């Protein structure tokens, strides 16, 4: 079928990026993998004269014993973005969110088969570390289009779209996304038939020839839940809520002026005034203290008003999506993903299980890809996250518990503030 | 030293051609020493000569170390060629070394003239040797192997050994090569005459492949002398330390003395060096004489008692645990040891904090965890068991609070001095009948004068006023001062984010002088509560 001809940006180098150090169990990963994987002709051995380099990593698949190379393309897509956004590019339906139930597949191992251009294979390649230096890595480039690229949805295109319409044809009230390896499947549905009917579509696509490893715990799961399923109709901005008390006191009222002069911000329809004449005289803290009428007033006023949407949000669609996850403790995460400060697109929190199962890392890295995949389904990409984590650390541990099969941008914080409970 | 190895395709930049670089340069002798050893690399292989037909051109100059040698300055063909793969940014490091029975050293001659070079390559390369005056046609040779110096002559070479030595690892995968440069280490568990047998196959299965090797049984005979180190048959080491003694100290002087250290520091234990680079700080003059402080000539006193007695490290066992301990030296510093056997260490650190002014001791001992666990993971491809002093309530405590999500992996106490501690802990809620300042503070930018001062609810009051100092340093001192004048139990509201922030983060120690003091109050009170209000809302506040 040969190759579509892919270019860089004009005026922009191959990647060329360091390999991070790996574990000697996840080097025999990437060995065993890439051994069978140069047997299927898929990869191929490079020599020196192959300056370019992207990172890899070793994960698991999903919850299986079995390991996952895990390709850092980012770089490569940046210089490749030409390719996959503006000539080759894939529209995001912006009705996704819509939908009650929107189950996701992965269909990433159907590039696997589509020859990549010669040319270009030579800026694919990758680096198998070793360990205390005893050699430089084992070098591979990709042959066939690479799971992870951004090009390589956008090269499959056609033929998704041509697999695809047999199913979209019969029923018609079904949207579908593809963001690169990921299938995205929303539906109105009940649940119970909205599996099948997903069901319906995986072994549509296993008989035409995409073997999807969405095969699941066949008939009887142990402990575990079964789809990956999500429900964008209960995913809004969340209003900010002030701490309902019998009686007031004196520091309680501090901290509630505080924060909602903190509000302030996002809304100038806000009034402290008469929560401020309360606390004229210096007083002790605890203190209790009634509140008067106009005070009252003043506390069903702003209430009323937090409960209203922020006027004119809107998405720029030139501007990145940025995120902020900050740690309120016991397994809880607060989130908010802003373009501009202060204008919070979406907001929101995770929680975990409470036990001995999770911990910090662990629920963070996990909060990282569900926000992730919250904004996949809005907006249609990945947002830039600062990360209220060490990043020596993080760039240690974060790929332990990272099931995805991409890698969105971040950086790490290590101011935040009284910020804390404002967002609780 | 011709070889049928196949070669790696070069092309330069793109848009970009080969060097034409003229030389005159200099004396009647260079040019006729040049000619004798041209003719010998001519009759080896290793160039041939050119009439243009273009050449092009590289600059060549003549040296002496007996026995002349020819250089070719080739900064204006490496600018031009492609870039390479990078080779080796770092060196194996002795304390991941697996250990062998035997350890063979081999070093290879004409190394980069021992592999061929690419055909329509080799063009660019050429360069000319000229005639005595009398405007007489110059000699034109080019390369027909890897030149010294070139761009691509360390990449190239190595590979080529990689692939030499893949059909040999084959036939006998018992014996372990290690490729460094233009040096192979060879090491195994045979019997010492098998050994001797297997380098001496090796060797030959190289020569046939057109690759030198010493032929006095195998050169260098243990302890080794290698990249600063000291190899021996059981232990490593590094090489002679040798820190000067000198009235005058220049910066030059005192980065080779950080050095040094810092090198001396992988093996020897306890090495401190954050007051001798305390005097590094000044980054700006590099032949300015510094003089010493009282601590640096302490510090620097301290390592030469640790510098003389000799010590010296073990090797890598991975059928045995890796375990690693760290021990706290109380200035920002701490030491570390990685071991396998409690008295014999595989190899030592130490971690002090830069960045940043304000520092706790748990956050520090994890930031020292986490240092090792980078550099274990590089070196033995695993991650250590942690023998830390510090109790699992203290550790448990601080991150459940603690607005970063840290991590540590499994790790068990030990009780060795000094422990880190929780010297204190704020109130997470106001302490009822108890005095309540409002604190304040503030300066003027231009005269840095300003005072600092309190209201209480028992109508108590207070002013310090303060000269030489800043907005934010008086915030601290209100701070302070509702410290010195309250009781056992004090709630404080203050409206400078500044302070509050700083003292949320709990610190144990900083660089300011007032924060120590703070920090000194902080642990005599019973219970402290400290509360945020906006400031110039005109709530309960200070106008001064
Ligand atoms: N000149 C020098 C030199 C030698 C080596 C080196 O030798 C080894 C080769 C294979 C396996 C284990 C080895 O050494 C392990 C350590 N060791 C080193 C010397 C010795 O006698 N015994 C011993 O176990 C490896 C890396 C750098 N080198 C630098």
């Amino acid at each position: 079928i040969e190759t579509v001809p892919v270019k860089l940006k004009p005026g922009m180098d191959g990647p060329k990026v360091k390999q991070w150090p790996l574990t000697e169990e996840k080097i025999k990963a990437l060995v065993e993998i890439c051994t069978e994987m140069e047997k299927e002709g898929k990869i191929s051995k490079i020599g020196p004269e192959n300056p370019y380099n992207t990172p890899v990593f070793a994960i698991k698949k999903k919850d299986s014993t079995k390991w996952r190379k895990l390709v850092d393309f980012r770089e490569l897509n940046k210089r490749t973005q030409d390719f996959w956004e503006v000539q080759l590019g894939i529209p995001h339906p912006a009705g996704l969110k819509k939908k009650k139930s929107v189950t996701v597949l992965d269909v990433g191992d159907a590039y696997f088969s589509v020859p990549l251009d010669e040319d270009f294979r030579k800026y694919t390649a990758f680096t198998i570390p070793s360990i205390n230096n005893e050699t430089p890595g084992i070098r591979y480039q990709y042959n066939v289009l690479p799971q992870g690229w951004k090009g390589s949805p956008a090269i499959f295109q056609s033929s998704m779209t041509k697999i695809l319409e047999p199913f979209k044809k019969q029923n018609p009230d079904i949207v579908i996304y593809q963001y690169m390896d990921d299938l995205y499947v929303g539906s109105d549905l009940e649940i119970g038939q909205h599996r099948t009917k997903i069901e319906e579509l995986r072994q549509h696509l296993l008989r035409w020839g995409l073997t999807t490893p969405d095969k699941k715990h066949q008939k009887e799961p142990p402990f575990l839940w079964m789809g990956y399923e999500l429900h964008p109709d209960k995913w809004t901005v969340q209003p900010i809520v002030l701490p309902e008390k019998d009686s007031w006191t004196v520091n309680d009222i501090q901290k509630l002026v505080g924060k909602l002069n903190w509000a302030s911000q996002i809304y100038p329809g806000i009034k402290v005034r008469q929560l401020s004449k309360l606390l004229r005289g210096t007083k002790a803290l605890t203190e209790v203290i009634p509140l008067t009428e106009e005070a009252e007033l003043e506390l069903a006023e702003n209430r009323e008003i937090l409960k209203e949407p922020v006027h004119g949000v809107y998405y720029d669609p030139s501007k990145d999506l940025i995120a902020e996850i900050q740690k309120q403790g016991q397994g809880q995460w607060t989130y908010q993903i802003y373009q501009e400060p202060f204008k919070n697109l979406k907001t929101g929190k995770y929680a975990r299980m409470r036990g001995a199962h999770t911990n910090d890392v662990k629920q963070l890295t996990e909060a990282v890809q569900k926000i992730t995949t919250e904004s996949i389904v809005i907006w249609g990409k990945t947002p830039k996250f600062k990360l209220p984590i060490q990043k020596e650390t993080w760039e240690t541990w974060w790929t332990e518990y990272w099931q995805a099969t991409w890698i969105p941008e971040w950086e790490f914080v290590n101011t935040p503030p009284l910020v804390k409970l404002w967002y609780q | 030293p011709i070889s049928p190895i196949e070669t790696v395709p070069v092309k330069l930049k793109p848009g970009m051609d080969g060097p034409k670089v003229k030389q005159w340069p200099l004396t009647e002798e260079k040019i006729k020493a040049l000619v004798e050893i041209c003719t010998e690399m001519e009759k080896e292989g290793k160039i041939s000569k050119i009439g243009p037909e273009n050449p092009y051109n590289t600059p060549v100059f003549a040296i002496k170390k007996t026995k002349w040698r020819k250089l070719v300055d080739f900064r204006e063909l490496n600018k031009r060629t492609q870039d390479f793969w990078e080779v080796q940014l770092g060196i194996p490091h002795p304390a991941g070394l697996p250990k062998k029975k035997s350890v063979t050293v081999l070093d290879v001659g004409d190394a980069y003239f021992s592999v061929p070079l690419d055909e329509d390559f080799r063009k660019y390369t050429a360069f000319t040797i000229p005639s005595i005056n009398n405007e007489t046609p110059g000699i034109r040779y080019q390369y027909n192997v890897l030149p010294q110096g070139w761009k691509g002559s360390p990449a190239i070479f190595q590979s080529s050994m990689t692939k030499i030595l893949e059909p040999f690892a084959a036939q006998n995968p018992d014996i372990v090569i290690y490729q460094y440069m233009d040096d192979l280490y060879v090491g195994s568990d045979l019997e010492i005459g098998q050994h001797r047998t297997k380098i001496e196959e090796l060797r030959q299965h190289l020569l046939r492949w057109g690759l030198t090797t010493p032929d006095k049984k195998h050169q260098k005979e243990p302890p080794f002398l290698w990249m600063g180190y000291e190899l021996h048959p059981d232990k490593w080491t590094v090489q002679p330390i040798v820190l000067p003694e000198k009235d005058s100290w220049t910066v030059n002087d005192i980065q080779k003395l950080v050095g040094k250290l810092n090198w001396a520091s992988q093996i020897y234990p306890g090495i401190k060096v954050r007051q001798l680079s305390k005097l590094l700080r000044g980054t700006k003059a590099l032949t300015e004489v510094i003089p010493l402080t009282e601590e640096a000539e302490l510090e620097l006193a301290e390592n030469r008692e640790i510098l003389k007695e000799p010590v010296h490290g073990v090797y890598y066992d991975p059928s045995k645990d890796l375990i690693a301990e760290i021990q706290k030296q109380g200035q920002g510093q701490w030491t570390y040891q990685i071991y396998q056997e409690p008295f014999k260490n595989l190899k030592t650190g130490k971690y002090a904090r830069m960045r940043g002014a304000h520092t706790n001791d748990v956050k520090q001992l994890t930031e020292a965890v986490q240092k090792i666990t980078t550099e274990s993971i590089v070196i033995w491809g695993k991650t250590p068991k942690f023998k830390l002093p510090i109790q699992k309530e203290t550790w448990e405590t601080w991150w459940t609070e603690y607005w970063q999500a840290t991590w540590i992996p499994e790790w068990e106490f030990v009780n060795t001095p000094p422990l880190v501690k929780l010297w204190y802990q704020l109130e997470k809620e106001p302490i009822v009948g108890a005095e309540t300042f409002y604190v304040d503070g503030a300066a003027n930018r231009e005269t840095k004068l300003g005072k600092a001062g309190y209201v209480t609810n028992k109508g108590r009051q207070k002013v310090v006023p303060l000269t030489n100092t800043t907005n934010q340093k008086t915030e601290l001192q209100a701070i302070y001062l509702a410290l010195q004048d309250s009781g056992l139990e004090v709630n404080i509201v203050t409206d400078s984010q500044y302070a509050l922030g700083i003292i949320q983060a709990q610190p144990d120690k900083s660089e300011s002088e007032l924060v120590n003091q703070i920090i000194e109050q902080l642990i005599k009170k019973e219970k402290v509560y400290l509360a945020w209000v906006p400031a110039h809302k005109g709530i309960g506040g200070n106008e001064q």
